[PDB]
C-alpha cells in the first residue's frame, strides 16, 4: 500500500507527462510549460545561468 | 521532536543571503577568490 | 522619439488593473466570458496609452 500526502514543504518528486515534439525555423504556435504564444523558434547563443 | 520539514542536497570568500520572505524561505549564494 | 517609443512599448508591461500585463496569460488562464472584463481593462489602458 502506497500513501500519498501533501504538506506545506516543497515537493521534491515532480514532473509532467510526455508532450508533442519540437519544430524550428517555421512560424508556429507554441506552448512551453503553459507559456502559450506564436512565433519563430531557433537555437540561440544566449548564456543562460 | 515534532518534525515538519526535511531536505538533503582565507583567500576563499563565500557569500550568502537568507530570506524568510513570509511565503517560504529563500537561499542565494556566491564563492570568490580574494585578497587577504 | 526614442523616449516616446520606449515609453509606448514599456506601457505594454503595465497591468491597468487586469490579472496580467501579457494578454496570452489571460486567454490561457480564463474561459472567454470571465476573461472579457480583464481584456477590457487592458484594451482601455493600451488604447489610452
Amino acid at each position: 500500500v502506497l500513501s500519498f500526502e501533501l504538506l506545506h514543504a516543497p515537493a521534491t518528486v515532480c514532473g509532467p507527462k510526455k508532450s508533442t515534439n519540437l519544430v524550428k525555423n517555421k512560424c508556429v504556435n507554441f506552448n512551453f510549460n503553459g507559456l502559450t504564444g506564436t512565433g519563430v523558434l531557433t537555437e540561440s547563443n544566449k548564456k543562460f545561468l | 521532536n515534532n518534525c515538519t520539514f526535511e531536505y538533503v542536497s582565507f583567500k576563499n570568500l563565500r557569500e550568502f543571503v537568507f530570506k524568510n520572505i513570509d511565503g517560504y524561505f529563500k537561499i542565494y549564494s556566491k564563492h570568490t577568490p580574494i585578497n587577504l | 522619439n526614442a523616449q516616446a517609443l520606449n515609453t509606448l512599448v514599456k506601457q505594454l508591461s503595465s497591468n491597468f488593473g487586469a490579472i496580467s500585463s501579457v494578454l496570452n496569460d489571460i486567454l490561457s488562464r480564463l474561459d472567454p466570458p470571465e476573461a472579457e472584463v480583464q481584456i477590457d481593462r487592458l484594451i482601455t489602458g493600451r488604447l489610452q496609452s
